[PDB]
RNA sequence: CGAUGUCGGCUCGUCGCAUCCUGGGGCUGAAGAAGGUCCCAAGGGUUGGGCUGUUCGCCCAUUAAAGCGGCACGCGAGCUGGGUUCAGAACGUCGUGAGACAGUUCGGUCUCUAUCCGCCACGGGCGCAGGAGGCUUGAGGGGGGCUCUUCCUAGUACGAGAGGACCGGAAGGGACGCACCUCUGGUUUCCCAGCUGUCCCUCCAGGGGCAUAAGCUGGGUAGCCAUGUGCGGAAGGGAUAACCGCUGAAAGCAUCUAAGCGGGAAGCCCGCCCCAAGAUGAGGCCUCCCGGCAGCCGGUAAGGACCCGGGAAGACCACCCGGUGGAUGGGCCGGGGGUGUAAGCGCCGCGAGGCGUUGAGCCGACCGGUCCCAAUCGUCCGAGGUCU
């Protein structure tokens, strides 16, 4: 459960640090943002000299969520934090590597590259 | 929504529902039967029943646990001692509960008495 | 179908025919083809 | 809360019509098979004590 | 009629049984299958059982493991058939039904509060003894 | 249009091709029938049934006399099957199969005297910021002196839930006949051990 | 003017269509796609945020769209009081001054009890020409009605390419509505455990009170719940709007119309759910009941009520259930579930403590059994069937 006003730990090298969600891009009216979502976000901070400034706004996607996730299975996985990849505006990450784990979902909708870039998909 | 909730509130807050029932079942052992109004009879019903229970049981360990309610020594021997017998071979409904047909003058509430069963 | 309040004819081919009660410019031509409203 | 008041004095057909439900249902009685006295069921005749056919309270 | 025993009897088809038993602050390595792509292969998910809520067969328990610096915690349908097989790696010694104060521990400090279970462990060797 | 009463038993998910598929488990069967409804003798074609039986000290005469009107056992509850003729004489589970789309009716847990949040999901007013008493009242309730008066249904307290209920098209997961079980997806309306009516599906 | 409370925001809507999207269609400087314009269309929707008291507007990110208006610029006996507009204070300015502003700025009491109509729920009475108990039908009324993306169709048609379809299917979403608690997650007021101070029981140990109307903390059953699960918008039929037609005269032709027939929309009616015979038009089916003085009275029939014992039923009432044949509730037992290894004892420790006994002990609701305790005995109402 992502909403706007909310903090995300970027998951890759793109530079930034985390990014604010102002919009969940879902629809018009969707409330809440969750895994293998696409947020736009601004840049609440960044390393020096990143590819992306703080200011910049991006579309991310949430890769990880403090609130749990279901699965059809009956299993479900909460990680302990907010995550989310930066991508372009072509469902690609903007950054070369993502860091920490990340959800399934991501599979299921058309990420494949931050899939394989994931250093542990769940 | 009191769907499927046990236990009446009795317009009394936990501590003093608690006391209550420890002040109620004081009176019944030290008496065998007492008059009172008969929504704190039938939520007296079970609190005295658990513990002629234990009475029952027996053991130290019940000794301490329906100490921990009674609080008294002496009134807990004679519970262990004149009920515990008593009620040796009754499993359950160790205390009957009779309506009276005079409502109390100072309220209209009605009463009813609970008796240890004989 | 242009509608208006003033239907007439605009070319020759322009015909008025008073169709369900209303007055419509049927031609030839779709842009002529007028609706009285 | 502007305190709400009441508008016209009620006629009296209707406070009367009002209090229609204001009957007293007379407490049903049955008579104590010990005494045959009169008293509310499902309770302890006063008069006998007695309850059950047995006796529980000391007249 | 028991609703109880009519609710056993359904899931009694679906119950699993072969399950090892563990309680809370063990460690654990699921063997549980998944479906990637279209195949399907058992990925071992190792962490520490920090809740176990029983349900009966609607029994689930929760794994958490440190992915990268990342608090992965995970729920699992005791019962599911997709739980291929459990391993129980470690007879952690708990003390309440529920830990999830690690949540807020330092692994070094999750460690010190969860010791081995000599008794448990010790009937582990005891058992695990073939003919 | 085939249909058996049931009664909820409880709530439950299975496994069914690894997907934890949550489900109520309904006591249907075994229905018997008692009367049929028949256009000729009552205007339309529907049954009526027992579900579940009753101690004979327990019914008055003139049910007893409509019991041996049939040859059915006294029972405690009789409903109607509106459109449904069944051949046997006590329909079962077995008319139901799994994957059959069906639709469930009953009543709702009755939630009493409900406010007007939960009954309707009001927003209500804030909770700080000098809302003066007001932190679940429903706010104003129409417009000034035009019409000067509340529209009929509109939206305030009272009983929500207690009342009829139809969720449908639901999927019946499985049925044991042994048993007289019926597993159906989703939640079905009422307590546990109310009782319910279920049917086919209007859907398609 | 012996008072009609004034902007704004909130809550709650309802309605008009001069339609923002969604539906249908015409024309096009409509190749396709995308558009423009107009026509019919009000079922549904019409996002979130920054600034400002603001409405408004700009902007941010979206969206299918981010409609315009009425309802006392809706709504203060529903809320707030930010602005305006009481009294204090200050600035610019005007005034000699006292003071003034429509200019600014900081501050500044918003009044428990609903009589009537209305509305939301629940009842009592009577009626429903014999009395009851069940089942129903449904006059009619309400609810709901949505929408998007992707895939195939098909890179097909179109198109130099670029780009890129119709139609028809498929799946997945958003919001919303209903229901439910299997799962997740909350609470879970004393169900479990631990800890501090104090005082007390009883010295130790072990407990109790108080620390909140739980002392705090760690959990948490059932129930209630959403953030969780399921389900829904239908499909279809009918008559239609715009519009498109067949036949076709008046009027030798043509003409959608004048006789006719048809197609034709998120539209209307039905269809789905819900309510529903006070539907006084009081409906229909099944079953049960049978005299002394249009009636009268009688105990009464069937039956009901009162009375308990309760209930996911509930403010009360009502409704449901049970009433010795009883498992209805309390007990108890067993399972579930929770807490998490009781005390005591033994051993190890200088001791704090640790180990075994021990997944122990306790254990609210949960699920069944058991008549241990209670629903004792009971009382009273309630048929003699209007007339053609
Ligand atoms: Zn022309
Ligand atoms: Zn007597």
């Amino acid at each position: 459960m992502i909403q706007p006003q909310t903090y995300l730990e970027v998951a890759d090298n793109t530079g930034a640090r985390k990014i604010m969600c102002i919009r969940v891009l879902k629809g018009s009216n969707a409330k809440y943002a969750t895994v293998g979502d696409v947020i736009v976000a601004s840049v609440k901070e960044a390393i020096p000299r990143g590819a992306v400034k703080e200011g910049d706004v991006v579309k991310a996607v949430v890769v990880r969520t403090k609130k749990e996730i279901k699965r059809p299975d009956g299993s479900a996985i909460r990680f302990d934090d907010n995550a989310a990849v930066i991508i372009n505006n072509q469902l690609e990450p903007r950054g070369t590597r993502v860091f920490g784990p990340v959800a399934r979902e991501l599979r299921e909708k058309g990420f494949m590259k931050i899939v394989s870039l994931a250093p542990e998909v769940l | 929504m009191r769907h499927l909730k046990s236990g009446r509130k009795l317009n009394r807050h936990s501590s003093h529902r608690l006391a209550l029932y420890r002040n109620q079942a004081k009176s019944l052992l030290t008496h065998g039967r007492i008059t009172t109004t008969v929504p704190k009879a039938k939520e007296l019903r079970g609190f005295v029943d658990h513990l002629i229970h234990l009475a029952k049981r027996g053991d130290l360990h019940a000794r301490r646990l329906v100490l921990r309610d009674l609080q008294d020594v002496k009134l807990v021997r004679k519970l262990f001692d004149e009920i515990a017998p008593r009620y040796r071979d009754r499993q359950g409904g160790y205390t009957r509960v009779l309506k009276l047909a005079e409502r109390r003058r100072g309220d209209g509430a009605p009463l009813a008495l609970v008796e240890l069963v004989e | 179908m242009k509608v208006r309040a003033s239907v007439k004819r605009i070319c020759d081919k322009c015909k008025v025919i008073r169709r369900h009660g209303r007055v419509y410019v049927i031609c030839e031509n779709p842009k002529h083809k007028q609706r009285q409203g | 809360a502007k305190h709400p008041v009441p508008k016209k004095k009620t006629s009296k057909a209707r406070r009367d019509a009002r209090r229609s439900h204001h009957a007293l249902t007379p407490p049903t009685l049955v008579p104590c098979p010990e005494c045959k006295a009169m008293k509310p069921p499902h309770t302890v005749c006063p008069e006998c004590g007695y309850y059950a056919g047995r006796k529980v309270l000391e007249v | 009629m028991n609703r109880g025993a009519l609710i056993k009897l359904v899931e009694s088809r679906y119950v699993r049984t072969d399950l090892p038993e563990f309680r809370p602050g063990d460690t654990v390595r699921v063997s549980y299958k998944v479906k990637e792509g279209n195949r399907t292969r058992i990925q071992d998910f190792e962490g520490i059982v920090i809740r176990i809520r029983r349900n009966g067969f609607n029994t689930t328990f929760t794994v958490r493991k440190v992915s990268y610096g990342v608090g992965v915690e995970r729920i699992f349908p005791l019962h599911s058939p997709l739980i291929q097989k459990i391993d129980i790696v470690q007879r952690g010694r708990a003390r309440r039904a529920k830990l999830y104060f690690i949540r807020n521990l330092s692994d070094r400090e999750i460690r010190r509060k969860l010791r081995a279970d000599r008794k448990r462990i010790d009937q582990d060797r005891a058992a695990e003894r073939a003919a | 249009m085939k249909g058996i009463l049931g009664v909820k038993v409880g709530m439950t998910r299975i496994f069914r091709d690894d997907r934890a598929v949550p489900v109520t488990v309904i006591l249907a069967g075994p229905c018997p029938v008692v009367q049929r409804r028949t256009p000729e003798k009552d205007g339309y074609t529907a049954v009526q049934l027992g579900f579940l039986p009753q101690n004979p000290k327990r019914v008055n005469r003139p049910l007893k006399g409509h019991f041996a009107k049939a040859g059915v056992e006294p029972v405690r509850i009789l409903r109607e099957i509106r459109d449904f003729n069944p051949e046997g004489d006590t329909v079962t589970v077995e008319i139901f199969k799994p994957g059959e789309r069906v639709d469930v009716t009953g009543t709702s847990k009755g939630r009493g005297f409900a406010g007007v949040m939960k009954r309707w999901n009001f927003a209500g007013g804030p909770d700080s910021h000098g809302a003066h008493k007001i932190h679940r009242h429903p706010g104003s309730i129409g417009n000034r002196k035009t019409p000067g008066r509340v529209y009929k249904g509109k939206k305030m307290a009272g009983h929500y839930g207690a009342e009829r209920v139809t969720v449908m098209n639901l999927e019946v997961v499985d049925v044991i006949p042994e048993e007289n079980l019926l597993l159906v997806k989703g939640a079905v309306p009422g307590p546990n051990g109310g009782l319910v009516i279920v049917r086919e599906t209007k859907k398609a």
